């Protein structure tokens, strides 16, 4: 890391709404488009 | 009144048998036919998998 870095990491928390509902739901749909094909 | 009812009286005995040895044919076939299916459904790592590449991580 010899260099000094423009910037200062921070976490890529930017959809700071994320319900754990729609998480569920869209891994849902997935797990149902692979078992289908 | 005299000689069939004779020959069919020494007949019974080995129809009897044979009869009874084929029923423990059939039955014998029905439990050899009989075999455990184990099914196999598409792991689940493949789906999580998906599910990172799908949030472009």
């Amino acid at each position: 890391i010899s260099g000094v870095s423009p910037l200062l990491y921070f976490p890529p928390t930017t959809t700071s709404t994320t319900n754990r509902e729609d998480q569920i739901n869209k891994n849902t749909n997935i797990a149902i488009q692979m078992i289908k094909r | 009144d005299i000689m069939v009812p004779s020959f069919v009286y020494n007949k019974l005995p080995v129809i009897h048998f044979l009869q009874e040895k084929r029923a423990e044919q059939k039955l014998r076939r029905v439990l050899d036919e009989t075999y455990t299916e184990w099914t196999e459904e598409l792991d689940q790592a493949h789906v999580t998998d998906a599910i990172t590449r799908s949030l472009n991580i």
